[PDB]
């Protein structure tokens, strides 16, 4: 439980947990795809792609090492996985890969083999995955013409038109110094690991800043891929959430948590103590759904996502769920808010200490970041108990009451009704 | 309950339309939408167009039946005047 980081010429961050058995260093930049252009999008996703190309993933395993990378909105990160006692030799291979072999790794032959591999993947993607394909799109429609609306893949148009100058173009842009954090995960010590960076100099394009740009907002608007050939209907519904590093970051998840996510097949899951429940299971108005409070740097997303094949009482799932939000501005309860308090403890703990070092790596680079130091799970915890019912009102009366959405939707989506009418029941009559 | 005879309406979820597929729509909600005042400059010189293709079918018949009924009228108030009653006595009875 121990949040270690010091500053150097390059600002190192790690924590060291002693039963571990392997080891996770990697370099995670504060750029992502919220970075990119509508034209160049798909760049980051490339970058992590021929990062793991066959060549580059080979090297690293004669020398038994594993990779990993994972491309997000506000930032990128590269990570290489070791035994305890390799930890040096992580290093080795990550500088090998960012500068001496960040031309090699870019050979004509190369390129156009992984270009054609996220080209079927993004495609892939967007023919079947319609759960975090109506995600995405939520994204786009909710934050269009804004740095969130893009999508972390990319767009197969803006992907087939990308070249190895665009690649060099991004990386020379923000692949930058001071816009870095080295980050270590598993059992290594915080001085261990620093002194192996502070060992080998040279500074490699210092001074440099990324470029600009211009703040994201949330546009009440929506997005229908209707698609009457699949056998449901997928929708997702949002209003503005929450940034990362907001007073109410805690509330809006804690909200979320009162609603959580339901699974109509496994047996326990329509046992739980959410009355939405009492509602849906009638008719079974849907065969699942999650909420859920999206939080990036400038802004977030705060509300649920959905499937089902019951596609004439769509309306019925929508009035239900929007109901229920009603009532955190009028009438939540104080055993709602205690359960939600347990729940959010238990999946947030199982998310910050899971027997991975990887996902470590990415929660603490992505914190580091933003804000430049990492919560301790413990302090999550005295923020959790200190939330009233009076906090969950004045959050919810300024974020759900009577404010725009966000909705997008594939499938059998006929029966979604038309954006006023999901508008209106953001609210209720009153004398 | 009781059989329901076929129709060419459903309702929502089963409207009885073909499967659609491939299209894809926008909106914006009219609370983030610039408050009605916009309806001019941008939609003026547009509008008056969904009648300058339209006034010909209108107005043809109706100068052809205002034009038939002012003469019936002015030929009727010859006829009984002084100067129309010998036309009169001729076309009566
Ligand atoms: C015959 C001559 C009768 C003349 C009388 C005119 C009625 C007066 C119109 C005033 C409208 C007052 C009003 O605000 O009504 C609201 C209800 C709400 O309808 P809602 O669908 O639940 O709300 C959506 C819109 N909100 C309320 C969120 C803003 O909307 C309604 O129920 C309005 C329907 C009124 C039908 C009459």
């Amino acid at each position: 439980a121990e949040v270690t980081q010091l500053s150097n010429g390059i600002v190192v961050a790690t924590e060291h947990n002693p039963s571990a058995h392997t080891a996770s260093v990697g370099v995670v930049f504060g750029s992502g795809a919220a970075n990119e252009n509508p034209y160049n999008n798909g760049v980051s996703n490339l970058w992590k792609n021929i990062f793991l190309s066959k060549e580059n993933s080979a090297v690293a395993a004669k020398e038994g090492l594993a990779l990993s990378s994972n491309i997000s909105r506000d930032f990128q990160s590269y990570i290489v996985s070791s035994l305890p006692g390799s930890t040096d030799k992580s290093l080795d291979f990550l500088n090998q890969s960012f500068i001496q072999q960040k031309a090699n790794l870019l050979s004509s032959s190369n390129f156009e083999a992984t270009k054609k591999s996220v080209l079927k993947q993004v495609q892939d993607f967007e023919d079947n995955d319609h759960p975090n394909r109506v995600l995405e799109h939520l994204h786009s429609t909710a934050f269009q013409n804004t740095p969130l609306s893009l999508p972390t893949r990319g767009t197969l148009e803006s992907l087939e038109n990308l070249v190895v100058a665009d690649l060099e173009s991004f990386a020379n842009n923000h692949f930058l110094n001071s816009n870095a954090v080295v980050v270590g995960t598993g059992n290594i010590k915080h001085e261990d690991l620093v002194n192996s960076i502070e060992s080998k100099n040279l500074s490699l394009q210092t001074g440099t800043k990324p470029v600009l740009k211009k703040k994201a907002a949330f546009l009440g608007s929506e997005v229908r891929l209707r698609d009457d050939t699949l056998p449901k209907a997928w929708i997702s519904l949002a209003v503005e959430g929450e940034p990362v590093n907001s007073p109410n970051y805690f509330v809006a998840k804690l909200a979320a948590q009162i609603f959580g996510s339901y699974n109509a097949f496994e047996p326990a899951s329509r046992l739980q103590g959410i009355k939405l429940l009492d509602n849906i299971q009638e008719y079974q108005l849907c065969d699942n759904f999650n909420h859920f409070s999206l939080s990036y740097k400038d802004s977030g997303l705060w509300g649920f996502s959905t499937a089902t094949r019951n596609v004439t009482m769509i309306d019925d799932l929508i009035h239900f769920t929007l109901k229920q939000w009603n009532r955190l501005t009028i009438s939540v309860t104080d055993t709602e808010v205690e359960r939600a308090k347990s729940l959010l403890k238990l999946q947030l703990g199982q998310l910050y200490e899971s027997g991975n070092p990887v996902n470590d790596a990415n929660l603490l680079g992505a914190e580091v970041l933003i804000k430049g130091s990492k919560l301790s799970l413990g302090e999550a915890f005295k923020k959790i108990d200190a939330i009233t019912v009076k906090d969950v009102k004045a959050w919810a009366g300024k974020r759900l009451w009577d404010q725009d959405i966000a909705i997008a939707g594939t499938g059998q989506i006929e029966g979604l009704l038309d954006y006023m009418r999901i508008r209106s029941d953001m609210s209720m009559m009153r004398w | 309950g009781p059989p329901s005879g076929k129709t060419y309406m459903g309702w929502w979820g089963h409207m009885g339309g073909p499967k659609q597929k491939g299209i894809t729509s926008y909106a914006v909600s009219p609370y983030a939408q610039k408050p009605l005042q916009g309806i001019f400059h941008n939609a003026v010189f547009n509008s008056f167009r969904r009648f300058k293709s339209q006034f010909l079918y209108v107005l043809i018949p109706a100068g052809i039946y205002w034009y038939w009924w002012k003469n019936g009228n002015e030929y009727n108030e010859f006829l009984y005047s002084k100067a129309g009653r010998e036309e009169l006595e001729r076309v009566n009875v």
